[PDB]
């Protein structure tokens, strides 16, 4: 159970920072697809 | 040049669509039917009898 709770915390933490950069990440993704 | 740079900012703002709405969980189905609730039906039947 301690391992499971640690995994939950790690996954949620990693998810949150991904969402913070998500708007920029897609914009960078589109520019990479848009660079001539 | 100023309008062209502004145009590109409006182009990137158009394509970066992700906005106010986000789908956290796509729909899934609970395999146990929610109706009829058999146990409560049987209890009500016995009590009514």
């Amino acid at each position: 159970i301690s391992h499971i709770l640690d995994s939950i915390s790690q996954n949620y933490l990693a998810q949150n920072i991904a969402r913070q950069a998500a708007q920029d990440a897609k914009s960078l993704e589109f520019l990479n697809q848009q660079l001539p | 040049l100023q309008l062209l740079n502004r145009q590109q900012e409006l182009n990137i703002a158009k394509s970066s669509a992700i906005g106010n709405v986000r789908i956290i969980d796509n729909a899934v189905t609970d395999p146990n039917p929610v109706r009829p609730k058999k146990t409560i039906i049987i209890v009500i039947g016995v009590v009514l009898g």
